[PDB]
RNA sequence: GUGUAGUAUCUGUUCUUUUCAGUGUAACAACUGAAAUGACCUCGAGGCUC
RNA sequence: UUACUAAGUCUCAUGUACUACAU
């Protein structure tokens, strides 16, 4: 059952073994050195190694091992209705074609106007506050706000039939045209 | 059922107990708790073994199958019947030499380790690595090292170690205040072989029975 | 007294008494550390324990 | 009290650790681990002194300082505020995370963001219950990035009991 | 160098009705009795659920 | 830098000793 190969003894100073694990000590029983069990027989040894003892010693040994231009651009504000309420359009016009001769590099050129909603909390001056702004933003252009004293206007409710683009966030999508043939930015 | 859920909760126990660290949760279903808890943390009470509530019949010990089979006494194994009986897998002897080495030799021999008041003896617990350790916080004293730890260090001989820069920097150690070592605090020409320092203390009888003199029985 | 948490065995429980967190719940509480306190399990009564101390 | 040593070889044996430290300062304790699966020495001790004293001593002049067999020697010295936030929007980032709730209280932790159900959900740690309690009162259900968000206490069942109140306080304290 | 009866000890193997109540236990363990069926929600866990 | 603890019960096999009893 040995298969005819020779386990040295622990004390004969370590020829390469199958299993460098299986010894005899001093005596002359065969054991185990990480499970530390004692095994008469080599059919002992072999059930020891098909048991799941040894193999949970082996996996512990091996964890043991590891071990800006700035340039205001034209709004045009109107009070729009619609059904059943009352919602907000701007719209935003842009250059014709004056400056825009200079930098076409693909540069995020194909980036449309973006908008979000901004709490007054936070200002370069920080005096008053307590109202939000429809911030709208293009990159050579300047900076954009429109104050919304109302909490709620046209906050609408699954308009259309949750299709997942997200673009930049639900406000872009669901309620904004972006007419870059003409250069017109419209927000409802 | 009632007196098994009646029972008041280990920590209202500590309060009735001067030395409440010693009380255990088990403590709880003691019949009697309070007076178990007075008993259990009274002055010299030696609580009891803990090999209970283990069901290995108080030995399964691992370290029971590494313990030596014996050793004899030094004063004993002086007899060199040792060498006459090979007990390992008829030297005639001196009534003289046997007598005198129980008597004349080994009266004042008393075993190295014993134990104290309340040693007791776990299944774990092993006394000769602690006998090797108390006979070695006598032999061994700061300043000192031996020939195989230096070699391993590999310090060669009438050279300072390496922790005296440092504690030329740092200075002397705070628990050995007066430990004194070759070239800092103490004379360098009195560096001498494994000892490159030593303590000088600063503090610098017949205990009513003292014999005055030793006289053992002869056998003659 | 920790996270009101649950334990699969009591040796593990008996090994809590030594842990970093279970003595950060005590220091960090008020209670300090170490072989008093072993037999804690509710955080109220060694309130009192330790005010006994 | 306890000093970590490590990179030792396992030829070093537990005298000539003491014979070695008894040099630096007294030593109270030695564990010097044994394999039961080598049977020999993991390479790594730990040395318990008399005080923390001695302790740090040994670890400012120790460290770095003796060669055994050719190796080195190391010596190294050896309950919070979270809140479950569900239907967060896919820009929010978690710096800016970290932005919203600072006001409300200073976080120990970063954010955890993490994906249930396609759900944006997120782990916030305050050092204080009663500062996750103003990020919860303000928070709750609230639109942001046009987004209604949920803030409440992250199971532990959850967060927020009223021990929980008492040892945070004390761990405040 | 055998047979009858019987014993002890390794090792391998494996996890027995989900729960409740009683006995029992230092606590376990073990033993003794019964039995839900249906619907729903979030990530085997959870329900002042019906 | 890994801060020191695992087998138990059952089942069906193997390992090894043993105790009365007969040629």
């Amino acid at each position: 059952l040995s298969k005819g190969e020779n386990v040295p003894y622990t004390f004969q100073d370590e020829q390469v073994r199958s299993n460098p694990y299986i010894y005899k000590n001093h005596s002359g029983k065969l054991v185990c050195k990480l499970c530390n069990t004692m095994h008469m027989s080599w059919s002992s040894v072999e059930r020891h190694l098909g048991g799941k003892k040894h193999g949970l010693n082996v996996l512990r040994r091996g964890i043991s091992i590891e071990k800006x231009x700035x340039x205001x651009x034209x709004x045009x504000x109107x009070x729009x209705x619609x059904x059943g309420s009352v919602g907000l359009a701007i719209q935003v016009n842009y250059s014709s074609e004056v400056k825009e001769n200079s930098v076409d590099s693909d540069d995020k050129a194909k980036v449309p106007p973006l908008i979000r909603i901004v709490s007054g909390l936070e200002l370069s001056d920080t005096k008053q506050k307590g109202k939000k702004f429809l911030v709208i933003a293009y990159e050579p252009f300047e900076n954009i706000a429109i104050e919304l004293p109302p909490n709620e206007i046209l906050f609408s409710e699954n308009n259309d039939m949750d299709n997942n683009n997200d673009g930049v966030d639900e406000l872009n999508k669901k309620c904004t045209f972006w007419d870059a043939i003409s250069k017109l930015y419209y927000v409802q | 059922k009632r007196r098994k859920t009646e029972k008041p909760s280990l920590s209202q126990l500590k309060s009735q107990v001067p030395y409440p660290q010693i009380i255990e949760w088990y403590d709880c279903d003691a019949r009697y708790p309070g007076l178990l808890a007075s008993i259990k943390c009274t002055k010299n009470v030696i609580p009891v073994p803990s090999h209970w509530q283990s069901k290995k019949e108080y030995l399964s010990g691992r370290s029971l199958l590494g313990k030596r089979p014996f050793e004899l006494p030094d004063i004993i194994k002086k007899t060199n019947i040792e060498q006459m009986r090979s007990t390992l897998p008829a030297l005639d002897l001196d009534y003289k030499k046997l007598h005198d080495v129980f008597f004349k030799i080994g009266a004042n021999w008393k075993p190295d380790h014993l134990l104290c008041f309340g040693d007791v003896y776990y299944e774990n617990r092993n006394l000769f690595e602690e006998t090797n350790w108390k006979r070695m916080v006598d032999h061994k004293r700061p300043g000192r090292i031996s020939q195989e730890l230096r070699a391993i260090m590999n310090l060669p001989e009438g050279q300072l170690p390496p922790w005296c820069m440092k504690m030329k920097d740092i200075g002397l150690p705070t628990g050995y205040p007066d430990l004194k070592i070759a070239g800092l605090n103490w004379d360098i020409t009195n560096l001498k072989g494994d000892v490159y320092g030593k303590i000088i203390p600063n503090h610098h009888r017949n205990y009513f029975g003292a014999l005055i003199s030793f006289e053992t029985p002869e056998f003659e | 007294i920790c996270s009101n948490k649950v334990y699969n065995g009591r040796r593990t429980f008996e090994r809590h008494f030594n842990e970093e967190r279970h003595i950060y719940h005590l220091r960090c509480l008020g209670i300090e550390p170490s072989s008093v306190f072993k037999g804690i399990t509710k955080i109220k009564e060694a309130q009192e324990l330790w005010k006994n101390m | 009290n306890t000093v970590y040593v490590g990179n030792i070889d396992p030829r070093i044996t537990k005298e000539q650790l003491y014979e070695l430290f008894i040099q630096i300062n007294p030593v109270l304790r030695i564990k010097y681990p044994k394999d039961k699966v080598l049977q020999a020495y993991q390479g790594y001790a730990f040395i318990e002194f008399y005080n923390q004293g001695d302790a740090q001593y040994a670890i400012k002049i120790m460290n770095n300082t003796v060669r055994l067999y050719d190796r080195l020697i190391k010596v190294r010295q050896v309950p919070i505020a979270k809140l479950f936030i569900k239907n967060l929007a896919d820009s929010i980032d978690s710096d800016q995370l970290v932005k919203i709730f600072n006001k409300f209280g200073k976080l120990i932790r970063e954010p955890e963001i993490f994906y249930l159900s396609k759900l944006k959900c997120a782990y916030v740690y305050f050092e204080d219950f009663e500062k996750a309690d103003l990020a919860i009162k303000s928070l709750n259900n609230q639109l942001v990035a046009n987004n209604r968000i949920t803030v409440d206490y992250a199971f532990k069942n959850g967060k927020g009991n009223a021990k929980y109140g008492d040892d945070v306080d004390r761990l405040l304290n």
